[PDB]
């Protein structure tokens, strides 16, 4: 289930993003 | 800091032709338009369909309006 | 806190109302029936005389009234209850501020007006009244200030 | 008088009380935003752990790209939204050996490995990820392929071309044994032993 | 005992927008997919539970006789209106619906004014409607103009009479007295429960219904946590029940909303999740990804054209955006875009019923805008434009010729028009309170959500929330039953203790510290101790909580002597009203504005120095000046009239600037100056009065003209030089510039004829207009019997006789007047009091009897000015000349006591 996060969401926002899909775990 | 004031009409136009959005919206709209008839290398004929098109086509008597903004912007 | 009290109202239907609602913010802190200082075993025989059983209601939790609707039955036996020291708190009518055989140390003058209906205006006290009603305020001896 | 200058500001950040040093920061980021000092002068300066997240959350919006950031950033959270942090930290410093490695701590064994996979194929030069591979290995239930990584290990580092030190191998094995994975410290200094007769 | 709290340490400093949860799980089928610069999350269209084997919508014909008349139209109920009919009318229960926004919460509120309705049958008659009041309390105010509406309807077969609480303080208690239903915000039921409007009929109150309690999350929090801990309070001192029934939206900490209410979670408490929403909604999350403000925006701007084009010629789309102006502005700009994609036709196909009803109704039209989008299916809504093109706007989307309306949030409150799709674009609205772009509230989002699918064409609502990426989360908290609902009571603790030691229902801190039990605070802070700032040592150090109730009620204490609003000694804990308090608690200015009117209102300050004082406000802390209106602000400050002491970059230059710009109606055109503008005039009318009442209450003769002027000309909006004719709103304003332009006196029109009136003005077809609007100006005639007392005290009887015809469209049930009798240099009030000219008792002479002191340089005069509470220029001066004052003689001394030995009765 998708579950929203705090300290995820503010992750995704970060950065470059194409990188998200890096350093797998994801 | 009288490239303030060209900075604020340049913020009036975009706020006029784009229709009340916050600071940030403004400003960076400003860096954009500025430095893209900046870094045109003076492209002149272009500037149309890029610009007016971003502000939704006025018409091009606002078009020579907007030619004075980037005109008179410049361990 | 301990000693009487007579609050002079403008009316004759005001005295019922902040007989009561003394009451209710009496029995809204936990010190309910604090304005009887005697026992309800002694107030049956005064209290079985009268009329008014709202008078009642507020006689048996300490605070009397006294207005001019009241018989004299009701209001002597009232102002005897109150000359006692039974209870603590009489609510008299502005009218009555001369017509009153007892003394408090406490006297609290509720709104110094009334409804002349004739004017339509709340016509002030006239200040004669309002000395008496302060001259209710003398116990001479058992009373060190009024 | 000297603006576009981290020194200066953060010797004007040490010189003040911290409550003015707040503003002197605030002005210096103005000047300078992408300054990784500033900005953990920043936090250093609040003394409240939500503050010093909230800074370091607009630190990392400004410059992400920081190991030192990051670094200061995880150490604020506890494990789930350290490692949440950390998963971001080594996609943005991919090239940075202490985020992958304190997220291999921070994680289960079939994530860990994944992580030091990606941290292997990234940073091919580095042996702390060899040995923190074994660590992992011995770590869990698994005991026996530790030596078959360590194997794989000097392997690839004498493929790549970092030769092994007799000094900072046995380090590595002497803080291994400091941190309770003595198996693993065996195969390591068994083979730093023998890659440095009776000489 | 008591530790200093740091009071702003505790707040939320996120407001409404605050989210306790960490994480938002979300329903079974809710993807997530990075498109573009844009991540969308969809959240598909719950499924409703299905019914229970005994369970079933009950008709009208099943609920009792006396609310069978409520529910005209109505043949059955709701599925929510059916499971607690029986807990709203057969049970006098404090009532907790929690149900999904559009969900049929306003018929459970009607079922509540039914039973309470229901009590008072009057068996041969109908209605007795004088032995009960219910209040409905509903949190913005077109709401509210719309409930009145609502109740107006469905209660009108009882004769029960519907009512807005609005206006001054005489017209809210009229309106209680004449009315049943009371429908009002929080805040304006706050205010009068304040300064004591209701006080005469609280034993009449009997049901108050609390629309969107989960404003409790709101900064506007504090006013319903106020209120139901005033009234939870009253119910158990004074111990006449009144019904509490909070209707709420589905959000966590409803338990806690429960306790709140005094619910009982057995009988009262009805959780309702988004299941049982009618129109179940596929809703859509658009976060904007990118840190570029300008590309942001160009992405939101296709994001609303591609939504607009997914339901295209399907369904009717709602787009709600934050202004008026850009309501127009991106109804034209997804226009534009159709019209260069040439997808202008997927709307208007060839219907030609619907195309030509929207054509002819587009060359009706007067609006200029929404002429140029009607003849296509575009169209706008907002509060500007009239109310025949409004309620156009409005008739031609429910008939479903209007393809997309563009609406401000407005709609959403004010009209219960839903559509298919709405579509809310950007969540970023500029809160001048804040002074800066803040994002949408909880209850704004979640009614422009709950107009998503209508109930009679509609199997499925379809809501796209275009937002930042970083926002994200807390919509679908707040959509998905998963933002809990938090008390912001510590941002305004102060004030709501102020505001319960002025009205005395608390007197030391131990009184405050049970009211402070009573507030949302208090069980937010037993059940979640952490996000409060208490540790978990101290809930098992204090497990009822009493001394953080203590240490709060102390250091809002400290706050209220420091700015001394009470006397609070640290000794016995007891509070002493001081009379700013009461003026601070009467008319809402925080505690630091009334320490800011104490430093700065001195006797001698100018209007110059009246408008730098209001500007100082603490309303006012978050109020900037930017600098991209500083050039507007200087064509506003070479033209308003009473000059400025400081520089317009300073923030108390642009609040004093802008009051003065609204009074003298110049047109603004900046989006953050108009909006700053109304919110220092909506604070200003309370923020003159409690001037006024502070510099009235000191005694102040020329600041308490200067303010009460003010106050009069911050309400009828202009200024006092200008004609009195003007607030009579029904003339012409070309005739009362022609009366201005020919300046003379206006009590120079008193002496004429209707004839002389109208050639005097050159208006003779108006004369007779003028004529009749110069004598329903309000005009008193006084008289005074000066009779010297004493040499100290005179005893003036005033005579009020008005000379003016009394008319209830314009002067309403009363005029309230002030009369105030200051000495020669008219700078001390001796005696200021308040005057009522009932209308029953126009046409006759009102006797004032009073008593005015006088000194020993005897003065020349006394004044007598009676002037009207809130009509501009309406000031009748009388000179009590004290020429030939015969004052008496100090008169002896009193015998003395002199000391005898005293006397025993055998002398």
């Amino acid at each position: 289930a998708i579950v929203f996060n705090a300290t995820s969401e503010f992750c995704r926002t970060l950065g470059e993003i194409p990188t998200y899909g890096l350093a797998g775990n994801r | 800091k009288e490239t303030r004031e060209t900075y604020e009409v340049l913020l009036s136009f975009i706020q006029a032709a784009l229709g009340d959005q916050p600071r940030d919206i403004l400003c960076g709209a400003a860096d954009e338009v500025l430095a893209v008839l900046k870094n045109e290398k003076l492209r002149d004929k272009e500037r149309r369909k890029e610009i007016d098109l971003l502000l939704g086509q006025t018409d091009d008597t606002r078009y020579h309006v907007l030619v004075n903004l980037g005109k008179k912007i410049t361990i | 806190p301990k000693k009487p009290v007579i609050v002079f109202v403008p009316s004759r239907k005001q005295t019922r109302l902040t007989a009561i609602d003394i009451l209710t913010t009496c029995a809204a802190d936990i010190q309910r029936q604090r304005f009887l200082h005697c026992t309800e075993k002694d107030l049956i025989p005064y209290l079985e005389k009268l009329s008014d059983s709202t008078l009642k209601e507020t006689l048996l939790n300490g605070v009397g009234y006294l207005h001019e609707g009241l018989s004299p039955m009701e209001r002597r036996l009232v102002e005897q209850l109150f000359s006692s020291g039974a209870i603590q708190v009489v609510v008299a009518s502005r009218s009555l501020c001369w017509g009153m055989n007892v003394a408090a140390h406490l006297v609290i003058i509720m709104d110094t007006q009334y409804y002349n209906g004739k004017i339509h205006a709340y016509v002030d006290y006239p200040i004669y009244d309002v000395l008496q009603m302060v001259g209710h305020a003398n116990r001479p001896l058992q009373d060190d200030e009024g | 008088m000297c603006p576009k200058s981290e020194d200066v500001w953060l010797e004007a950040a040490r010189l003040q009380p911290g409550d003015t040093a707040k503003a002197v920061v605030a002005q210096a980021v103005r000047h300078l935003p992408q300054s990784v000092r500033i900005y953990i002068r920043a936090a250093e300066l609040e003394t409240d752990i939500r503050a010093k997240k909230r800074v370091l959350r607009k630190a990392l919006e400004h410059v992400p790209n920081s190991v030192r950031l990051w670094k200061a950033a995880v150490e604020l959270e506890e494990p789930e939204d350290a490692r949440i942090m950390l998963s971001r930290a080594v996609e943005c410093c991919p090239t940075s050996v202490e985020l992958w490695l304190a997220l291999a701590r921070l994680e289960t064994y079939e994530n860990a490995r994944k992580v030091l996979n990606k941290a292997r194929e990234n940073i091919p030069t580095d042996r702390h990820i060899w040995i923190t591979a074994a660590k992992l290995e011995e770590a869990n239930g698994n005991t026996q392929m530790v030596e078959k990584i360590i194997d794989r290990a000097i392997t690839s580092l004498r493929a790549n071309g970092v030769e092994i030190n007799r000094e900072q191998w046995i380090q590595d094995a002497e803080e291994c044994d400091r941190a309770g994975s003595v198996a693993t410290c065996q195969a390591v200094m068994r083979a730093v032993i023998g890659i440095g007769e009776e000489d | 005992p008591r530790q200093v709290l740091d009071l702003e340490d505790l707040v939320f400093t996120q407001g409404s927008h605050f989210m306790a949860n960490k994480r938002c799980q979300l329903p079974d089928g809710s993807f997530r997919r990075q498109r573009k610069g844009y991540e969308e999350v969809h959240v598909p269209a719950l499924k409703p539970k299905p019914f229970g084997s005994e369970e079933q919508l009950l008709p009208v014909e099943k609920l009792p006789k006396y609310a069978q008349a409520g529910f005209e139209g109505f043949k059955t109920l709701n599925r929510i209106q059916s499971k607690l009919y029986r807990a709203a009318l057969e049970t006098d229960e404090n009532l907790l619906l929690c149900a999904p926004t559009g969900a049929g919460k306003t018929n459970v509120a009607l079922m509540c004014m039914l039973r309470e309705i229901g009590k008072h049958i009057n068996m041969d008659g109908t209605i007795n409607v004088d032995d009960f009041k219910i209040i409905y309390i509903a949190p913005m105010r077109s709401l509210v103009q719309e409930m009145v509406g609502s109740f107006g309807k469905r209660l009108a077969t009882y004769g029960i009479t519907v009512a807005e609480l609005t206006g001054d303080h005489q017209l809210c208690k009229e309106e209680i007295s004449a009315t049943q239903i009371i429908v009002c915000t929080p805040e304006k039921w706050d205010i009068i429960t304040r300064k004591g409007g209701e006080r005469t009929y609280t034993q009449l109150v009997r049901l108050i219904i609390l629309d969107e309690i989960h404003l409790l999350h709101d900064d506007r929090g504090p006013v319903l946590e106020a209120l139901v801990a005033r009234a939870i309070r009253n119910i158990e001192m004074t111990q006449e029940d009144v019904r509490l029934i909070g209707l709420s939206a589905t959000l966590p900490n409803y338990e806690d909303v429960a306790t709140f209410l005094r619910v009982d979670p057995a009988k009262g408490l009805f959780y309702f999740d988004n299941s049982f929403r009618p129109v179940p909604l596929e809703q859509t999350y658009v976060g904007i990804t990118e840190k570029k403000a300008i590309k942001r925006f160009q992405i939101m701007n296709e994001i609303v054209y591609e939504k607009i084009m997914e339901h295209a010629g399907k369904n009717q789309v709602l787009v709600f955006v934050h202004s008026r102006k850009e309501t127009g502005k991106t109804a034209r700009a997804i226009r534009d875009m159709c019209l260069e994609k040439d997808t202008l036709g997927l709307f208007l196909r060839e219907g030609s019923a619907s195309t030509e009803v929207l054509r002819t109704e587009a060359e009706q039209c007067k609006n200029l805008e929404l002429k140029d989008l009607l003849p296509y299916g575009f169209a706008i809504h907002h509060a500007g434009m009239t109310r025949v093109d409004r309620t156009l706007v409005e008739d031609l989307f429910a008939d479903k010729h209007i393809q997309v309306l563009v609406s401000t949030a407005t709609l959403a409150w004010g009209v219960n028009l839903p559509a298919h799709t709405v579509i809310i674009k950007g969540t970023q609205v500029y809160s001048p309170e804040k002074g800066r772009w803040t994002e949408l509230g909880a209850l704004d989002i979640l009614q422009m959500l709950g107009r998503a699918g209508r109930p009679q064409y509609d199997t499925k609502g379809e809501g796209i929330l275009i937002t930042s990426h970083g926002e994200l989360q807390y919509y679908l908290s707040l959509l998905n039953q998963q933002l809990p609902i938090e008390s912001q009571m510590v941002s305004k603790l102060p004030d709501m203790l102020n505001a319960e030691i002025v009205l005395g229902n608390v007197q030391n801190a131990k009184d405050a510290v049970n009211w402070l039990g009573y507030a949302y605070l208090y069980i937010r802070m037993l059940r979640s101790p952490t996000l409060y700032g208490i540790s978990h040592d101290d809930l098992k150090g204090d497990p009822l909580l009493d001394q953080r109730r203590l240490d709060l009620v102390h250091t809002a204490a400290l706050m209220l002597d420091k700015n001394n609003l009470v006397k609070y000694d640290k000794k016995t804990g007891n509070f002493q009203v001081t009379e700013l308090g009461r003026i601070a608690s009467h008319y809402y200015i925080t505690n630091d504005t009334v320490q800011t009117y104490n430093q700065l209102l001195k006797p001698t300050l100018s209007e110059i120095e009246l408008f730098r004082v209001f500007s100082l406000s603490s309303e006012f802390k978050n109020i900037t000046v930017r600098e991209e209106e500083k050039l507007e602000l200087q064509k506003l400050l070479e033209r308003v009239p009473i000059p400025v002491k400081e520089s317009i970059e300073e923030p108390s230059a642009k609040i004093n600037v802008l009051l003065q710009a609204f009074i003298s109606q110049l047109k603004l055109e900046g989006f953050a100056l108009m909006a700053d503008m109304v919110y220092v005039t909506q604070s200003a009318g309370r923020l003159m009065r409690a001037i006024f009442e502070i510099v009235l209450n000191r005694g102040w003769a020329q600041l308490t003209d200067k303010t009460l002027n003010l106050c009069k000309m911050i309400d009828k909006r202009m200024w006092q030089s200008m004609c009195p004719l003007r607030q009579f709103r029904k003339l012409p304003e070309e005739v009362v510039k022609k009366i201005e332009k020919k300046n003379f006196p206006f009590e120079r029109l008193y002496d004429l004829n209707h004839n002389e009136i109208g050639e005097l003005i050159r208006m003779p077809k108006m004369g007779k207009t003028i004529h009749k609007y110069v004598h329903l100006f309000p005009k008193l005639e006084l008289s005074v019997h000066l009779q010297p007392i004493t040499r100290s005290t005179l005893k003036v009887e005033l005579t009020i006789t008005p000379d003016f015809q009394w008319d209830e469209k314009v002067h309403g049930s009363s005029e309230a007047f002030w009369i105030l009798v200051e000495d020669v240099d008219s700078e001390v009030i001796l005696h200021h009091e308040y005057f009522l000219l009932k209308a029953k008792y126009a046409q006759d002479e009102h006797l004032i009897t009073f008593f005015v002191p006088v000194f020993e340089p005897l003065p020349p005069q006394y004044f007598i000015r009676v002037v009207s509470d809130r009509w501009l220029s309406c000031e009748t001066q009388l000179p009590v000349s004290f020429r030939h004052l015969i004052l008496p003689e100090k008169y002896p001394p009193p015998t003395e006591l002199l000391d005898l030995q005293p006397l025993p009765v055998s002398a």
